[PDB]
């Protein structure tokens, strides 16, 4: 069996978004569809199931109101709608079967993420950092890359052609204020550094931007 | 909506170890056909979540068989074995029995293991964040361990909170170790006004703070 869900969406607060999940290989219509959410801090929440084969529908006390769940079978599909909706609401949403009392939930989709925010897509930003003047020399020393003022995720962080994979830290991206940023740390030889060209490849298959700023003593 | 709260938070366990992860019930969630229907799933990061064990008492189909469950009407716990590096994921547990059904708070877990002190270093701006009209100031804490940081931004004597980042980065594999970028955007008006910038930070295998700075002066 498989549960294929939609693709990723960004949308503006206060609109709405309807997300599918469609099944195959088994009855569709005599399986329970569960909605979970995961935002990304932590936890799975479950929104509510639906029933393709009647109407019947549940939803957990917080999400009432929030979601509404439909379900086409003569397409193996179901359906959530997302309410007026804000910044909280931005979360990796996923689709399972069911059956309650019985084998229970051995299939879920791949998710789909919801991305809430009123920016609109940017490109990629790179400031390649170097060490402080005003810092000792040895042999040991950190490398940075910094990417910032970009939308929407994801943008992927690469040395030239893995020049020099382990040894690098990527942290995950925050907002400033509207726009996302990242940070990845590396650490070379000394003696390598100065002889050796190490860089930092920026892409960003959204903008279809690529980019590639090499870094200098400073 | 059945509260179901699950301990501990984390749970850090060598490899080989037993770990043992307890779940409880805001009510009883027994049923009358002599089932209780509790369910634990594996989500590993960047993927969807797993069924393990369904039913304590049993268990799917496709899992080794160190897990195992037990517990009673309102008291369940999951056990263990050995511990492995696949192994590694959050944890939750699912009550079947009550509608609605929810999920667990969630137990991350982690593998404990030699601890390392912090390596930190500083990487004030570059030649193109001068020009754009800004200062990116970053500080970097690679491969740390545990998680008992707390970085202070101290500068020139007078420690600065607005405008800090906190972002870390999720357990490594071939270290195992966690690494710390904090950034402190900061714009030319303000940036060359102050003299120097100092990245305090503190941890547990050295109780006397760490100290790290330099000046813009020169
Ligand atoms: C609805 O009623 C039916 C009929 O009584 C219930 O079916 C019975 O369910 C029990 C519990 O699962 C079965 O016993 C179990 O059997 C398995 C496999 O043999 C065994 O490993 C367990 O230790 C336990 O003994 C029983 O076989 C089954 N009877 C029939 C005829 O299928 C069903 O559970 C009820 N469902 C609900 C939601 O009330």
């Amino acid at each position: 069996v498989q549960l294929q869900q939609s693709g990723a969406e960004v949308m503006k607060p206060g609109a709405s978004v309807k997300i599918s999940c469609k099944g195959t290989g088994y009855t569709f219509s005599s399986y329970w569809i569960e909605w979970v959410k995961q935002r990304p801090g932590h936890g799975l929440e479950r929104i509510g199931e639906i029933l393709p084969g009647s109407g019947s529908t549940n939803y957990n006390e917080k999400f009432r109101g929030k979601a509404t769940f439909t379900a086409d079978k003569s397409s193996k599909t179901a359906y959530m709608q997302l309410s007026s909706l804000t910044s909280e609401d931005s979360a990796v949403y996923y689709c399972a079967r069911y059956l309650p009392y019985y084998y229970a939930m051995d299939y879920w989709g791949q998710g789909t993420s919801v991305t809430v925010s009123s920016a609109k897509t940017t490109p990629p930003s790179v400031y390649p950092l170097a060490p402080g003047s005003a810092a000792q020399t040895n042999s040991m020393v950190t490398l940075g890359c910094l990417v910032k003022g970009y939308f929407p995720e994801p943008v992927t962080v690469t040395w030239n052609s893995g020049s020099l994979s382990s040894g690098v830290h990527t942290f995950p991206a925050v907002l400033q204020s509207d726009l996302y940023t990242l940070s990845s740390s590396v650490t070379v030889p000394s003696s390598t550094w100065p002889s050796e060209t190490v860089t930092c490849n920026v892409a960003h298959p959204a903008s279809s931007t690529k980019v590639d700023k090499k870094i200098v003593p400073r | 909506d059945v509260l179901m709260t699950q301990t501990p938070l984390s749970l850090p366990v060598s490899l080989g170890d037993q770990a043992s992860i307890s779940c409880r019930s805001s009510q009883s969630i027994v049923h009358s056909n002599g089932n209780t229907y509790l369910e634990w799933y594996l989500q590993k990061p960047g993927q969807s979540p797993k069924l393990l064990i369904y039913k304590v008492s049993n268990r799917f189909s496709g899992v080794p068989d160190r897990f195992s469950g037990s517990g009673s009407g309102t008291d369940f716990t999951l056990k263990i074995s050995r511990v492995e590096a696949e192994d590694l994921g959050v944890y939750y547990c699912f009550q079947g029995s009550h509608v609605p059904w929810t999920f667990g708070g969630g137990t991350k877990l982690e593998i404990k293991r030699a601890d390392a002190a912090p390596t930190v270093s500083i990487f004030p701006p570059s030649s193109e964040q001068l020009t754009s009209g800004g200062a990116s100031v970053v500080c970097f804490l690679n491969n740390f361990y545990p998680k008992d940081i707390n970085v202070k931004w101290k500068i020139d004597g007078s420690e600065r909170q607005n405008g800090v980042l906190n972002s870390w980065t999720d357990q490594d594999s071939k270290d195992s170790t966690y690494s710390m970028s904090s950034t402190l955007t900061l714009t030319k008006d303000e940036y060359e006004r102050h003299n120097s910038y100092t990245c305090e930070a503190t941890h547990k295998t050295s109780t006397s703070p760490i100290v790290k700075s330099f000046n813009r002066n020169e």
